């Protein structure tokens, strides 16, 4: 009637993706948490966007939706503030967001690309992820695009540029001793990458005890965050939800 | 234009209560726990973790709408032990599994980084 | 019109890849040579640069005002 | 008791018609100690039969070798001795019907009593007075081992 002993084998770990397989533990489980690594780690990403001056072929909002999806770097940065509608503050402020500038004028017979290189943040630790660049834009001549942004905390569930993750794979039981898949025909079917069988085999054979476990995790992260940080902040994110959701439990039985 | 605001799927606003409990009388007992704003994150868990609880008789949830941000989770349990008590026993389980896989989780990079 | 940030299916980041995309084409590379060149493994990323059109530029013909 | 019928039987066809069904088996099986034709379907899946295998039959109104009635209601947390220790394979079904080579004027001698698990159909043929513990609409259990 308690936890599982969930274990963890990193088999892969670099700055654009972790591999790694979790035993030990139920399948809703381990489905939480591939949830919550897309819809539940808070990151940094612009939310908030004046246009002070366009004169690019692009009108306002295209300028502004491809500023949203400009990833930035928020590793640790991100825990220390607050949401914007919990901060206190009058609307915005150093401890819930975090404010960019981008002046850019094409006064040159070249045409000039707004990238990512020339937003430019109030704050050290929170820069475009690529600062080859992320192309906003593409000027002419005597085109201007002059703006302020603000960059607030945000996850993936309200929308998707607050995501960190940049495709979650995930599997388990890889050659379907459980069959909870089943091939009309297996001989057809590539084995998974974590196969354990030899070429003459197609499928183990069944297992009518089996219970999923060995989930295999690949999370590849879009740069905003390390994807051990994506993993770690998601655990504590889903571990938070649950003890709000005991705290609010004990409050209605009591 | 009908479009909600994309917060209202896990901002409860003012008047409303997270989660409430109501006494199921078609079998004894047995409890509904209605949690607003929530969606499958903390239904599948919650229902998981109670199906290993032996004195759990029933476990399930559902979402009444996907459009709106309510789990139903009905709990029937043996009768000696209250479905509340099963549901905050799910919940502490599922707390400290979740402690002990960041744990371990952070053991595991520190090991792979160092080699 | 111009390159996406994300792909729409995973989100991966693919907008500052156009422009290295389009020069590993001037160096003769077959485009799935450039594409794995910039690392680009689930077809939902290749469909991105595959078959992206860069209307900006023509539209970059016209003055500004 | 409580024991409607019980025999041992020995499997003659595993699927005369070809399988329909990837899981399910519709075993043809025969009894020694007695004339009783079985026609039952297995699921397999879980519970492999091959051809020839022997196996003791029982078909049961309980569970609790006392005579006590089960409720009709899955009971995981049910702590009394139960007749499903002793046997590997226990469905759960409903007699429907009772056929009979009866007469207007005679008894049947030979009876036919179907049951569905489920949906998992089952007829067994034989004399009349190995059958009379069967009744239409009337739950059953079916128990059953293979024995060496
Ligand atoms: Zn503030
Ligand atoms: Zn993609």
């Amino acid at each position: 009637p308690y936890a599982n002993q969930p274990t963890v084998r990193i088999t892969e770990l670099t700055d654009e993706n972790v591999k790694f397989i979790i035993e030990n533990t139920d399948l809703a489980v381990a489905n939480s948490i591939r949830r919550v690594f897309i819809a539940e780690v808070p990151i940094i990403a612009i939310d908030w966007v004046q246009i002070d001056a366009n004169s690019s072929v692009l009108h306002d909002e295209f300028i502004a939706h491809r500023l949203g999806l400009i990833p930035l770097t928020s590793d640790d940065i991100v825990d220390k503030l607050q949401y914007s509608r919990d901060c206190t503050c009058e609307e915005f402020c150093p401890e819930c967001s975090v404010e960019f500038t981008l002046d850019v004028r094409c006064n040159e017979d070249q045409t000039r690309h707004v990238t990512s290189r020339d937003l430019i943040s109030n704050s050290p630790r929170v820069i475009p992820v690529t600062s080859d660049d992320i192309l906003i834009v593409k000027l002419r001549k005597g085109q201007e695009l002059r703006l302020r942004a603000y960059a607030k905390k945000g996850f993936g569930k309200e929308h998707a540029k607050w995501n960190p993750t940049a495709g979650v794979a995930f599997e388990y039981d890889p050659d379907n001793a459980l069959r909870h898949t089943v091939y009309p025909k297996p001989e057809e079917w590539p084995k998974s990458e974590y196969s354990e069988l030899d070429e003459d085999e197609s499928q183990a054979p069944y297992d009518p005890n089996g219970k999923p476990e060995r989930f295999y995790y690949n999370v590849e992260s879009c740069g905003s965050l390390r994807p051990e940080t994506i993993v770690l902040s998601a655990l504590s994110g889903l571990k938070k939800k649950l003890s709000d959701l005991q705290t609010q439990l004990s409050h209605e039985i009591q | 234009m009908n479009a909600p605001p994309a917060f209202e799927s896990f901002l409860l606003f003012e008047g409303e209560k997270k989660i409430t409990i109501n006494k199921d009388t078609k079998v004894p007992n047995a409890c509904l726990f209605t949690i607003n704003k929530e969606d499958h994150t903390l239904g599948n868990i919650i229902k998981s973790q109670l199906l290993k609880d032996p004195q759990v008789l029933f476990a399930g949830y559902k979402v009444p709408h996907p459009l709106e941000h309510k789990i139903i989770i009905r709990v029937q349990t043996t009768p000696d032990y209250s479905p509340q008590e099963a549901f905050t026993n799910a919940i502490t389980d599922l707390i400290s599994e979740l402690s002990l896989l960041e744990e371990r989780f952070r053991v595991a990079i520190k090991d792979k980084q160092e080699g | 019109m111009i390159i996406p940030v994300r792909c729409f299916t995973c989100g991966k980041i693919v907008g500052n890849k156009w422009e290295a995309y389009l020069g590993l084409l001037q160096a003769e590379y077959t485009e799935g040579d450039a594409l794995d060149a910039l690392g680009l493994k689930r077809y939902c990323c290749r469909r991105m640069l595959l078959a992206h059109v860069d209307l900006i530029e023509k539209l970059l013909n016209y003055a500004p005002l | 008791a409580g024991i409607l019928f019980e025999d041992i039987f020995d499997v003659k066809d595993i699927d005369p018609e070809g399988k329909k069904f990837d899981r399910v088996s519709r075993l043809h099986c025969e009894s020694e100690s007695f004339k009783m034709d079985l026609i039952l379907d297995v699921n397999i899946q879980i519970y492999p039969v091959d051809l020839g295998d022997k196996f003791r039959l029982v078909i049961a109104s309980t569970l609790y070798e006392d005579g006590t009635l089960d409720d009709g209601e899955y009971n995981p947390t049910d702590d009394r001795p139960s007749r499903a220790d002793q046997f590997e394979y226990v469905m759960y079904g409903k007699v429907y019907r009772i056929e009979g080579d009866e007469t207007s004027t005679e008894a049947a001698t030979r009876l036919s009593a179907y049951v569905s698990y489920g949906g998992l159909l089952m007829r067994l043929q034989g004399d009349a007075n190995n059958l009379h513990g069967f009744e239409v609409d009337s739950r059953v259990y079916l128990l059953m081992k293979k024995l060496a």
